[PDB]
């Protein structure tokens, strides 16, 4: 099992600033990793795939990066609809494991 | 009024028949497998010693 | 089938044919050089 | 697109329960399906996966041999027959479709998620 | 020195590391053709269960190690990994560990002692596929040309129906 | 295999090159007929050529 | 006086695209080299006797 360490578990940001969420795996997974977003009271929705492929309709201002066992998700311009829980999941080897989750909130 | 096929028709085109090359599947084939070559020896030091 | 009503044309729209295209050059043949040879193996 | 799940409820430990997930808005026969659980106040965890045609099945080590995933392309409905439940299985089960990137491959990622249903194991 | 058996012995050895392995389906079977080594392998479209290979733990490790190194070396800046690796049992006794890519734009396997059967498949396919493509264009062009000549024969007949009818009638 | 492929590619390409050259020479030859066929009936000639 | 390209032009020729066969290089390839086949034996009489 590939454990997924996600940090910071919780941080606050203002509307119109930059944020960076780091996700780390227990072993090198090349680029097999996905990012999700779950707003309060709704089901999760995919954002990025393979750490670089942005999903259709996702804002261009949101992007991910990294390699090996280190990955990060960044947003250059936060919007009121971006404050939500973000999870990082890997698919390099089974079983699929999710990250601890990081809740971005208003500061 | 008469149909179009009621009058004799002559082909004014110079027909050229083109038959594409049919797909071919190659199966493995060996005159003597590696096992047969090994068995060709009258005696085997490995089996004799064992 | 469909019939067609063609009004007389005028100089408003003009079309021309394409000029003869230069054909491709003949493919270059192999530059072989006859000679005797002996192949050696380990 | 819309995903609906039915079959949740309260069940005693060691008993069997069968869930169902209806789909609409996408070619069910041309996309794999996955099952995800969300325990109360905990993180997400994958459950199983069924290919587009159901020829290959993969499970999680915590549910291997206990659960049973299946699908019916004719009725475009996904099912997950659960047997030998435990207290640790209490969680919100979600049915999600894979990310369609190629014709017959499994992306092992989630693009569409359902509303989810509760499955509480209590005695 | 003592060591565990499963992680020390294998029944399959990594033979070749192909950077470009094109997979196509025709005639009810997948065909993995490699342009680098000039080889074509045929399978049954069903992923061979890796658990069926006796003592084959080194195959998930070796296959993934080569895929990660090859992907980062050449496919990181232009392609994306799609799904997990897929293992297919090819004709002749060759196990092919495949990793699909997308553009941004218990028993023992008996391997044959000669791959020349597969090389001929690639050579024939490499010569049949294009020749047929050029046989198909010539046929299409000929038909388009013949339909083009009709516009001239429809007018040439009025100038001299005797000569036009003679050659056309036979 | 290298010799076999070369023995089949070299000639086939030579015959693919002659056909292409002959086609171009033929098309340039037809223009001499289309330039005159248009005067006989510009309606039919323009229809097929214009599309 | 007007240029030749000022009037619309229609191709009166029936284009035929011809793509020559690209050159291919065959690299050596063996499933099992002669050294590997020799090493396949559990024991070697030559080395054991030496
Ligand atoms: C031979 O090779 C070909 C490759 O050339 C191979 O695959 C065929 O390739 C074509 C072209 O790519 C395929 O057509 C595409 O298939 C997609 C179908 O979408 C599925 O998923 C939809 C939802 O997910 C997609 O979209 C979301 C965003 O909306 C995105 O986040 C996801 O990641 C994912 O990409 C789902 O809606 C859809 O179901 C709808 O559509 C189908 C018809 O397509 C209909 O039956 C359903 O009822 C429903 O309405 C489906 O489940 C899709 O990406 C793509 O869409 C583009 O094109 C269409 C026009 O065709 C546009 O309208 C649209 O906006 C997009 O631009 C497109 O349809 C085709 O499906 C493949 N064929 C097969 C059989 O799989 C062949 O398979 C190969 N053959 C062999 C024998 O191997
Ligand atoms: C691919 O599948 C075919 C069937 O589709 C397999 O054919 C079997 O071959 C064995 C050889 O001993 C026969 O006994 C079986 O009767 C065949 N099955 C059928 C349904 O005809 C074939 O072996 C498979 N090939 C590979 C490489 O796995
Ligand atoms: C094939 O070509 C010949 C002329 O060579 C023609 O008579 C025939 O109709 C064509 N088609 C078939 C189906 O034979
Ligand atoms: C892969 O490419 C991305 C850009 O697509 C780049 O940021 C990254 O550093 C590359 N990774 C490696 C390991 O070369
Ligand atoms: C190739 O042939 C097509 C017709 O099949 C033609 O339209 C095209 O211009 C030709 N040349 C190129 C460079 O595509």
């Amino acid at each position: 099992v590939i454990w997924m360490t996600q940090s910071p578990p919780s941080l606050s940001a203002s509307i119109g600033d930059t944020v960076t969420i780091t996700c780390r795996a227990s072993q090198g997974i090349s680029n097999s990793i996905a990012w999700y977003q779950r707003r309060p009271g709704k089901a999760p929705e995919l954002l990025v795939y393979a750490a670089y492929r942005l999903q259709s309709g996702v804002p261009s201002r949101l992007s991910g990066s990294g390699s090996g066992a280190e990955y990060t998700l960044t947003i250059k311009n936060m919007q009121p609809e971006d404050f939500a829980t973000y999870y990082c999941q890997q698919y390099y080897d089974n079983p699929l494991t999710f990250g601890g989750g990081t809740k971005v909130e208003i500061k | 009024q008469l149909s179009r096929a009621d009058i004799t028709t002559v082909s004014t085109f110079i027909d050229l028949n083109i038959t594409m090359l049919e797909d071919h599947e190659f199966v493995p084939l060996e005159v003597y497998t590696r096992h047969e070559i090994k068995d060709s020896g009258l005696l085997d030091y490995t089996e004799v010693q064992r | 089938a469909n019939f067609y009503v063609c009004p007389p044309p005028t100089g408003a729209t003009v079309v021309q044919f394409e000029q003869p295209r230069r054909c491709p050059t003949r493919p270059e043949g192999q530059n072989y050089t006859e000679g005797i040879a002996v192949v050696f193996k380990e | 697109v819309q995903l609906v799940e039915t079959g949740g409820g309260v069940v005693r430990p060691g008993r069997s329960l069968r869930l169902s997930c209806t789909t609409s808005g996408f070619s069910f026969s041309g996309s794999a399906m996955h099952w995800v659980r969300q325990a109360p106040g905990k993180g997400l965890e994958w459950v199983a996966v069924i290919s587009h045609d159901g020829n290959i099945i993969q499970y999680h080590d915590s549910v291997k041999g206990r659960f049973t995933i299946s699908r019916d392309n004719s009725k475009n409905v996904l099912l997950l027959q659960m047997n030998s439940l435990r207290v640790d299985d209490t969680a919100m089960y979600y049915c999600a479709r894979d990310v369609w990137l190629l014709p017959a491959t499994i992306s092992y990622a989630f693009d569409f998620w359902g509303q989810g249903t509760m499955v509480t194991v209590s005695s | 020195d003592w060591v565990p058996k499963r992680p020390s012995v294998c029944t399959m050895t990594k033979w070749q590391e192909v950077d470009e392995m094109l997979r196509s389906e025709y005639g009810g079977s997948f065909r993995f053709s490699s342009d680098a080594i000039s080889t074509t392998f045929t399978t049954n479209l069903t992923e061979y269960p890796l658990s069926r290979v006796d003592l084959g733990d080194c195959i998930g490790k070796d296959a993934r190690d080569a895929m990660d190194r090859i992907f980062a070396r050449r496919y990181n800046a232009t392609h994306i990994k799609v799904g997990q690796p897929q293992y297919y049992l090819a004709n002749g006794g060759f196990l092919i560990a495949y990793q699909p890519l997308l553009s941004n734009t218990v028993e023992r396997i008996k391997t044959t002692s000669s791959i020349e059967f597969a090389r001929l498949q690639f050579t024939y396919n490499h010569i049949q596929r294009p020749v047929n493509d050029m046989l198909g264009r010539v046929a299409i062009a000929w038909c388009e040309e013949q339909n083009h000549e009709l516009t001239l024969w429809n007018e040439a007949r009025k100038l001299n129906p005797n000569a036009i009818a003679s050659v056309t009638v036979g």
